[PDB]
Order: structure tokens, then sequence, then C-alpha cells
């Protein structure tokens, strides 16, 4: 959880450069070592994520919502049959 | 004897305790904060407010059997027993919702609900769930009064699941549990099968048991069996102006069938209507865009012989639940499929599974309280 | 506020233990339960703060 | 796939096509009625993909996604702008080299206080608090001989 | 103009005691032939008079009941005709014009308003007593029409309107804004007004489930 | 203490019921002035010789691409599960096997014979009640099995949660 914010944090210091970087060739002449680095430095993020953009692929996703998030429903459900033995013979 | 007695002892010890709780629920915080105070169990004076109820409950259409018309005591009851408990100042505890739970249970007896748009509007206390499952049940039977049944399909699911979560330890229902269990039971068997195939909502409350058993009836219902009716209507038919029971079957007097068929002649006017509307809507819309063949193929199965086969179907369309259309330049029937979704049970037991550990570690640390 | 029950106080690890620990982490014993030391502290304010540790090398 | 693999046998091919993916090595869709193959991105990628949790093949995969890349992509991919060609973390990590100094100036302050301090307490642990482990070994002869004296 | 000056002594009486004793048919069942005359509506005025009946059947009348039945008609799809079935008696369901008009009842809610307007007497003495009982039967003729239909025939709309051709099934085509469709249709609703899906969109059920659960 | 013991000091110290767990103390929490000069490396590493400080940066990226860091663990807490848990219930099977399975024929055995003579013994009054091999709770084998059962749940409760933080990122990022 702590991994997020500190994602959100790398993820914030790019948006604050690279539109600075927009900005840079926007007023006079920068966006120089900027034009096909940082071009290609947010390419090598979205070609991890998101992929390009596939439907099937949030599909995908959504079943792995509702795959893991069933893993995480019977982890749930052992969280409580693994006491209901526990908790019975400590009556 | 042994019955009219202690009717009458009931309902004078019953009558007197609707003055004592009239008096002093108005201007006194004086009595209420002697009973607040000196009184520890907050459990008696508000068992009072539904032990005295529920037998006055009884012992009203007790009465009211044989006093069938010209009758004493539902004017007893209601006028002077309930509405004294019904507008007040509240008993700021678990007294006050229950005089109204003390009308409405007569207020639902009385067939004559409309207010259940003020008394959920008064009853701005909060809703403890020991009253909230006494407010899902009498006030979803004016849903289904409202035969709008779709939104009463999920209030009598509420009441029947007993994962409502109530626990009173002082005898508070009173003497009468099971009966709860078994109407609403029967109410959701109503509900079960007057929309079917869109619930899909016969899961939760009603268990695979049961969900096989009227499942199969809510399939002959459909398929055309008026027997399921029959045991749909029967079971219920006092389960909508039971006393609590009866004062004793007996053969000599006329008196206490007059009302057993009040009873009867009310409820069974209605639902025969939506036995023929379980029938109407029975058939799984296969296909949305019928040809007029196979609209034919549908008129057939609406109704045939021969005459009034398309006006037939259009009183069966217009039933609420066949949303369609003639291409009448193309010869098209144009409908709807509607259908529903399954898998979403899942997101509220997730909880409930995460209660069910909490549940577990609950008692056994407070067993484990009891051994420190 | 870091006591238990009537003689313990609560651990305070600070970094330069921590980086002994993992010279020696999941190695030199990787599906092998190293009992990776024993924790040498000092009994001050509210807190056990480990001052340095040593791996022991059981025969892995 | 028969065709350009010209393996010597194409229904020993075809089986031991399948003998490495019924055997977890790759995902193939080869009971398809008119003979198609398939191999599916990701949609199996858990464990059939890898033969069994390690390739044999060379690194021609494509960008597949598991638990916490999409977090973890935001920690590098999206840093990896911040750290080189930026001057924002520039800014504000040469700032952190001086936010360090004026700790390390205190640091050069503790560098005396432990001096100060933890000089004292590497005599006085050294004695005090290891009479605490003798204390516990003191006291366990205290016991005994207080046990000795009523039976 | 006469429902809102005795709406007032009503509401005082419905939501008070007055209604389990048969001491208030002078009030309510006046107030009933003031919903038929003004075609305006209160349920619990015509429901506490059949409680009246139901409680005592000593003062079960004909006209009033069959203005509360009547006017239960009027609005349908309330449930109005169904409290009329939740008092008056089997013995009081057969009597004039209790019986004909809880048959009408019948072919009403079942949209059977060509069983309806031919089984109706075609004038019948209470019809016209309430008053806009023809608009609001075919008020409530094309209602059922709205919700539940897309394109019906020229002929086939003034047959649910009931004894119609081309007249006044314009006054119930140019009325609930309904065009004509070609050859030959009356535009009740779109094609795209038939499926109207409820329930096939879920599993977006990740947010709730979770952070209720991430501690 | 000590210890734990298996039938005989496992009722005793069950009824005392001692816990399980107990006592997981938060341990770092302040800079305690060790900190000083690692501190001071962090600040060149930050600096111009930031090579090293992006390559932890790239241990995270790679650490959640390929990785089963739900499924490889919870095969394991799976295993974990299906074994440690049924053990326990066949400990506490042969206990119920041996508490009042054997008690109820036990029983039957001693009350069938008019518990007695009265001139002589009682010979197999005597004899009947043998104690069986748990008589009382096994808690012993029971005490780490509620912990251990416990840390499984903690290994849920780990793959709960790193299940939903991916399950959010993963819906989040792609939706752009």
């Amino acid at each position: 959880s702590d991994l997020q914010q500190v994602g959100g944090a790398s993820a914030r210091i790019q948006d604050a450069l690279s539109t600075v970087l927009q900005y840079a060739e926007d007023v006079l002449s920068g966006k120089v070592s900027a034009d096909n680095t940082v071009g290609r430095f947010l390419m090598s993020l979205v070609n991890q994520v998101p992929k390009i953009v596939p439907d099937d692929f949030e599909t995908m996703l959504n079943s792995n919502i509702n795959d893991l998030l069933m893993v995480t429903y019977l982890a749930n459900l052992t969280q409580s049959q693994i006491a209901l033995n526990e908790k019975l013979v400590n009556l | 004897q042994w019955l009219w007695d202690i009717i009458d002892e009931f309902i004078y010890q019953f009558q007197s305790f609707s003055q004592y709780r009239c008096k002093t629920a108005k201007k006194s915080e004086e009595e209420i904060d002697f009973l607040r105070s000196n009184p520890k169990i907050w459990n008696v004076h508000s068992v009072l407010n539904v032990l005295h109820s529920l037998v006055d409950k009884s012992n009203i259409n007790r009465q009211l059997e044989v006093y069938t018309s010209g009758g004493d005591p539902e004017s007893v009851a209601g006028e002077y027993g309930r509405h004294s408990l019904y507008k007040m100042l509240g008993y700021f505890s678990l007294v006050g919702l229950l005089r109204l739970h003390s009308l409405l249970g007569d207020y639902y007896q009385a067939i004559k609900v409309l207010e259940n748009i003020e008394l959920n509007k008064k009853s701005m206390y909060s809703r403890v769930p020991e009253c909230q499952v006494t407010t899902y049940y009498y006030v979803g039977f004016a849903y289904l009064m409202m035969r709008r049944y779709q939104d009463a399909i999920r209030v009598f699911a509420n009441i029947l699941l007993y994962i409502q979560r109530t626990k009173s330890m002082f005898q508070r229902t009173t003497y009468k549990y099971e009966m709860i269990n078994k109407q609403n039971e029967q109410m959701h068997a109503l509900l079960a099968i007057a929309l079917t195939m869109y619930p899909m909502r016969i899961d939760e409350s009603i268990h695979l048991q049961l969900r096989e058993k009227y499942g199969d009836k809510m399939l002959r219902m459909q398929k055309g069996d008026p027997q399921v009716y029959e045991e749909l209507f029967s079971y219920s038919c006092p389960k909508f102006l039971s006393p609590v029971v009866p004062n004793y079957d007996s053969v000599h007097p006329n008196y206490h069938k007059e009302p057993f068929l009040q009873q009867l002649k009310v409820f069974s006017d209605e639902v025969q209507q939506q036995a023929q509307l379980s029938t109407i809507r029975s058939f799984l819309k296969l296909y949305t865009t019928m040809p007029v063949a196979k609209l034919a193929g549908f008129l057939d199965l609406t109704e045939q012989e021969f005459r009034i086969q398309l006006l037939v179907f259009k009183h069966k369309m217009k039933n609420l639940v066949w949303t369609s259309g003639i291409s009448a330049l193309d010869g098209e029937f144009q409908s709807a499929s509607e259908v529903d979704f399954y898998i979403d049970k899942d997101m509220i037991h997730i909880a409930d599974t995460k209660v069910a550990r909490r549940y577990g570690d609950f008692f056994i640390r407070q067993i484990h309280k009891f051994e420190e | 506020g870091g006591s238990g029950d009537s003689a313990v106080k609560q651990v305070q690890i600070d970094g330069l233990v921590v980086l002994k620990i993992i010279k020696h982490y999941q190695e030199e014993g990787q599906g092998t339960e190293v009992v990776q030391g024993v924790l040498l502290g000092l009994v001050v304010e509210d807190r056990l703060e480990i001052t340095n540790c040593f791996p022991f090398p059981q025969h892995t | 796939l028969t065709s350009l693999v010209p393996f010597v046998d194409a229904f020993q091919l075809e089986r031991a096509i399948v003998d490495a993916a019924r055997h977890c090595d790759l995902q193939v869709r080869i009971d398809h009625t008119s003979r198609t193959l398939s191999f599916g991105s990701d949609l199996n990628y858990a464990t059939r993909e890898d033969a069994p949790i390690g390739p044999h093949l060379q690194s021609m995969p494509s960008e597949q996604i598991r638990n916490q890349l999409t977090a973890m992509s935001s920690v590098l991919a999206k840093a990896l702008e911040v750290i080189k060609p930026a001057h924002i973390l520039q800014e504000k990590e040469e700032q952190h080299q001086l936010a360090v100094t004026a700790y390390l100036k205190n640091s050069r302050k503790e560098h005396q206080r432990i001096l100060a301090r933890r000089q004292t307490i590497e005599e006085r642990k050294e004695r005090l608090e290891s009479l605490n482990i003798q204390r516990e070994k003191e006291e366990l002869e205290q016991r005994e001989a207080e046990l000795q004296k009523v039976r | 103009a006469m429902f809102e000056q005795m709406r007032a002594n009503v509401g005082k009486l419905l939501k008070g005691i007055d209604r389990y004793n048969p001491e208030n048919l002078a009030t309510l069942e006046r107030y009933v032939e003031t919903q038929a005359k003004e075609n305006a509506y209160d349920l619990e005025a015509n429901l506490a008079v059949l409680k009246l009946y139901q409680f005592n059947p000593a003062f079960f009348q004909t006209t009033v009941t069959a203005q509360i039945l009547l006017k239960a008609l009027t609005n349908l799809p309330h449930t109005d005709f169904t409290l009329c079935k939740c008092m008056i008696d089997q013995a009081h369901q057969e009597e004039r014009p209790i019986r004909q008009i809880l048959y009408l009842g019948d072919l009403l809610e079942t949209c059977h308003f060509q069983a309806f307007w031919q089984a109706l007497d075609e004038n019948m003495d209470l019809l016209e007593g309430i008053t806009g009982f023809e608009d609001s039967v075919r008020k409530f003729i094309c209602h059922v029409v709205g919700i539940t239909y897309q394109h019906i025939d020229r002929w086939l709309l003034a047959e649910m309107l009931g004894d119609l051709t081309d007249s006044q099934l314009k006054m119930w085509m140019s009325k609930y804004g309904w065009s004509a469709d070609e050859s030959g249709q009356i535009f009740i609703c779109s094609q795209e007004e038939s499926i109207k899906p409820k329930n096939i969109v879920e599993k977006i059920d990740f947010d709730s489930v979770s952070s209720i659960m991430a501690s | 203490c000590k210890e734990k013991d298996f039938s005989p000091e496992a009722l005793k110290k069950a009824n005392i019921t001692f816990e399980h767990m107990f006592e997981e103390v938060p341990i770092v929490i302040k800079n305690s002035h060790l900190i000083n000069v690692l501190m001071w490396e962090l600040e060149k590493k930050s600096a111009v010789a930031d090579k090293h400080e992006l390559l932890s940066l790239a241990s995270s990226n790679h650490l959640g691409k390929n990785l089963q860091l739900l499924m490889d663990r919870v095969d394991e807490m799976s295993q974990d599960i299906v074994k440690y848990n049924t053990y326990m219930r066949n400990t506490s099977k042969q206990q119920q096997q041996k508490h009042q399975y054997q008690q109820r024929r036990q029983q039957e055995n001693m009350q069938r014979q008019s518990r007695g003579e009265p001139p002589l013994p009682e010979e197999d009054l005597s004899k009947l009640f043998k104690p069986p091999q748990p008589p009382a709770r096994m808690d012993s084998l029971l005490i780490a099995g509620q912990i251990n059962t416990y840390c499984q749940n903690i290994k849920e409760f780990t793959a709960q949660n790193l299940g939903k933080l991916f399950m959010a990122q993963a819906l989040q990022e792609y939706n752009n």
C-alpha cells in the first residue's frame, strides 16, 4: 500500500517534468534531450502499463479481478473455517 | 372457561397496561428516568411492549371471531389500546418504536394499510435490528399489497435470512419464533413463483433444500398446475389475518366461521389473478425478434383456438411483463428478452465470512473472558 | 509504552543491525532454516536497542 | 506451422507439440477441428507457458502482467524520466544532498554525542545489564536453596 | 372544485382513530363522491369506508362503494382496486353495482379493454358520476401501451382504446406524443424501447469489497 | 513452565488458557542516530553517482511482472492449509474417538453390570474406565495448531491485500 503512494510519487515527478518538457519546446527551444528520449521514456512505461488498449485484455483483467477476488473471497472463507475448527475446540 | 376468562384476564391487564403507558409517556420523563435508573434490566419494560401486545393481538380477534359483526374488540384494540400508544412522545428507548409495532401489528390485521408512508416517517428513532426485523416484516406486506413484487422480493429475503443479527436473551419475541420463520418462508415462496424467471433472488434466505421444493412448485404453477397456488394460498391464508391463534374450533356456533370467511375472501381475489399472471409471463423469451410465423409460433403458445389469438396475446402482452412491438410493414414482431445475473452473491458473504471469523473470535474470547 | 509482562521491553533495531542480517539473508541457507543469530541488544528507554548481532553458521 | 516447422514427422510432431503443452510447456489450441494452433497473450499466463516456471527459449516474450506489475511499473518506469533527464529530482535531491548535510552537521554532533553517551553505554551495558543476565542465573540459584528448606 | 375543501376534514379523519368504528361514513363517503365529480383522488378515504363495511357488515352501501370502485379504476395501476378487494365480502361482492365494476376491474387491470368496453354497459349510471372515467380508462389503456409496447397498427390501438376508428384514436395518438409510422402504424415507442436490460452490466465488484477488507 | 506437555499439562494449561500468539512488538520507529552515515550514504545516491538508487527502483518493476507473487505463495499456502488443518482435525477426531467414543461404550460396559456386586468386588468396575490415550483436549499439538493456522490466516491476509493492491492498480492504471 505504501508502494502505491511511492508508485504515485514517481508518477508525479514524471508528469511534473514531462509536461514542463511539453512546455519546454512550447516556450522557445526546449525538449531537445526530451524530443526522442522522453518520447521513448514514456514509451518504456506504456509498453508495460497500459497494454496497448485491448478490451479483451480488460475482460481478461476483470476476469482476473474476479479470479483473484474469488481467491480473496475463499481466503476470507478459509479465514473463518480455520477458526471454526480452532474456536470450537476451545469452548 | 380456561380461555375466555384468561382472555379477559389478559385484556384487562392489557387495557390497563395500555393506560399506564399512555399516561406516563407524554409529559413525564420522571417515571421514565425512574425506569432508566433503578431497574438495570432494560429488557422487562420493553418486554411488556411486546409480550402484552402479541397476546393482545391474539385475544382481540379471539373475541372478534365470536363477535363477528357489531364487534367490540378491534375498536377496543386499535383506537384505545394501540392508538393511545401510537400518538405520543417517545419513550426514548426500545418502547416508542414497539408501540408503533403494537399499532402496525393491528394495522396489518386490519387490511386498511396506506399509512406505511407515515409509520416509517414518524419512526425517526434509531432502527435497532430488534425492530428492523419487525420493520421489514410489517412494511413489506404493503409492498406485497402494492402489486410491485420486483420490489417486494428483496424485502422478504431480509427477514427470512436470519443473518439479520438479532440476539435477545430475555425471551423477547415472545414464545412464538418459527412462526415468523415459516410465514416469511411462505411470503417469499409467494414472491418466488410470481416473477420467475427474474428471481434468482430465492437463493440467500430460502436455502437450497427449499429452493428445490418450492422451485419445483415454482415450475408447476408457471407450467400450469393450480395445486401450487392452492398450496401458496391455503398455507398463507391465516398468515395474512392471524390473531396469533383462534379460540376453539366447534360445530355449534356459526360465529367462528364468519371472520374465517373474511380471511378467505380477501386474499384469494388478489393472488388468483397473480396465479394467472404467473402463467402469462411463464414462457422464456427465447428470442427478441419474431417473424409472423414464429409470432404464430408463440401465438400458438400464448393462446390458440382461434379467436382471439392476436387479442388474447394483446391481453397477455399488456401485463407489465411483455414489452413488445409489431412491425406492421415488415411483419416482424419485435419484443424483449429480459435476463438477469447470478454470480455476484460472493460480495455480500465476503464480509459475512469476515463476520464468521469475527463471530467465532468473539464468544470464545468471551469464554476466555470467563476463564481469564 | 513498550512494556509487555513485567520484565520485557520492545525491540529497537536500527538499520546497521539489519544490513548484517541481509549479508546472510536467505543465503548460506536458502531452503534451510538458518537461525540467523541471537539478537544482542541492550536495555535502554522502553526499547531493546540491538547494537550488533552475529550470524550463527549452522553446518549449512 | 506444419510446413514452417520442417520436422521429420508431422503426426509425431503435433503430438510432441502437445507432449510439451500437455505437460505444461506452452499454450496451444490444437484440437481445433480445422487444425489451428493459437497461443494467446496473455490469457494463460500462470505456469503452463513457462515450462514450468523457467523458460527454455530466449527473451523474445512480450510484456505480460502479473501481481504488482502495474504498481511497480509506476515505481520505476515512471521514475525512469525522474532520475536522469529531469532537473526536478536534481533540484530535490541536491536539496536532499543538503538536507542530509544538515543532519550530517548534526551527525558530527552525534559523532560526539554517541561518543559522549553510547561510550558510557558501551561500558555500562558491558557491566550493568550483563549482571541482569547474571541476575537470571543468580535468582535460579536463590530458588534452589529456598526449595531445599520447606519439604 | 370540491376536492381540497373536504380533504382536510377527511385528512384529519384518516390519520386519527376515526376509521375503525362506522361513525364516519358521512364525511368520507361524500368525499368518495367528491373524488368522483372532480377526478382527483384519496385512497384511505375510500379504504376507511370499506373497513367500516368489513368490520361491521351492516352499513354497506352500493353507489359510494362503486364510487370507491370506479375511482379505483381511474387511478390504475395503483392498488386502489386491490384495497377494494381487501374489505368487500363476497356476499357484498355480488350486488349492483359492486359486482359489475369488480368485473370491470377484472377487465381493466388484466388489460382486457376489448372485453372491458364490450361487457361494460356502454352508458351506466356511475360511469358519468365519476368524472373523467372515460379519460382515465383510456389513459390506463394507453398507459400500459406506453411502458410495454413499441409499435402498433392503426386499428390495433383504437382496438385497445375501444369502439374507435381513427378520430379519438388520434385523440389518444396526438395526446401521448405518438406519431404515425409508415404502412401502416402509430409510433407508440421506438424499437429500442422493448428490451431495456436491468441487470446485465454487473461485476464492478472490486472497490466496495476490497475497501472493507484491506485492513 | 515447563512446557506445553502433551496429554498431562494440556487440560491444566488450557483451563488457565495461556494465549497462543502474544506481543509482536513494533520494532523500528525512530532516528536513533546510529543512522548517521547511512543517511550520508543516501545523499550521495541521491547525488550524481545515482546509478545504484534507480537499480533498487529497477528491482520493483521486475518484481511485479512475471513472478507468481500471489499464486506461488497461495500454492504454498494451499499446501499448508490442506495439511495442517486436517491433522488438527485428525487430532480433533481421534481425541473425540477417545474422549467420548470410548466413554460412550466404556460406561455402556460399566452400567450393564449393575455398577458392582455387594458381597464381593466390583472387579470389572475397577477394570472398566481404563482411560483412553487422549482423555483431554490434546492441547500441545493444538496450541501451535492454534498458532500456525492463525499464521495461515496471516498468509491469507498477506494474500488478500497483495491481491487487492494490484487488482486496484491494474484496474487503475490500465484505465486510461
